[PDB]
């Protein structure tokens, strides 16, 4: 489930 | 020392709470210029995914650790040591690329020194204000509009752009013809703070109409 924050992908 | 967490449930962090009340270790839960440590969830190879918090770590040249460190201090009833917890790595730029350690090790020499920057144009997931700060704690100066760019002989432009963020306007092909700087997209900073080295702009233009 993880955290709300966003990830920046490639 | 000043603690951030980034990418745990809710759980984990209630978790680290503690950890950090009982050490003596501010825990907050945005990234301040007094922040220490940032803590990433990662794999058992100590490799994250790329959040806001890891790019303003490695800029900052803090120390950024996995989660196992908090984890593994607990069971072994004993600070460790944040060296040997250190983030080797994340899903975009690398395994093993080390660019949070390079970057505690090379704040004399920071990878956008004498560079001018206008963070332009839409941004998603990450506000206009949080890249320009990204890329000033990397030495880079910032400005808001294409036309307050310097053109002198001691710093170098750059106009930084997220295409997609754009939609349906296609005028970030025409910067060009308002600017003399070139034009990059926004990974061209995300990947060079990653890997705490900046990167050749070539694979990173967007391509500018006459």
């Amino acid at each position: 489930p993880g955290s709300r924050s966003p990830k920046f992908k490639s | 020392m000043s603690m951030v967490v980034s990418g745990l449930t809710p759980e984990e962090f209630m978790l680290v709470y503690k950890f950090a009340r009982k050490h003596h270790i501010t825990l907050t839960n945005l990234i301040t210029e007094e922040t220490t440590h940032v803590v990433m969830k990662t794999d058992a190879e100590f490799v994250c995914e790329r959040t806001l918090k890891y790019f303003l770590g490695i800029a900052g040249g803090k120390w950024v650790v996995s989660y196992f460190w908090v984890t593994q201090s607990i069971k072994e009833r004993k600070m460790l040591n944040e060296h040997d917890f250190e983030v080797r790595g994340d899903v975009v730029n690398g395994r093993n690329h080390q660019g949070p350690k390079r970057a505690r090790e090379s704040q004399d020499r920071k990878i956008f020194r004498g560079l001018e920057i206008c963070c332009y144009g839409p941004f998603t997931n990450m506000p206009t204000d949080q890249l320009e700060w990204m890329v000033q704690l990397c030495g880079a100066s910032v400005v808001k509009e294409l036309s307050s760019f310097t053109l002198g002989t001691g710093v170098h432009p750059i106009v930084v752009v997220q295409p997609d963020a754009w939609t349906e306007d296609n005028g970030f092909h025409a910067i060009g013809q308002m600017c003399e700087a070139p034009v990059v997209t926004r990974e061209w900073v995300l990947d060079s703070v990653a890997l705490y080295q900046c990167q050749e702009l070539d694979t990173y233009l967007i391509p500018q109409i006459p």
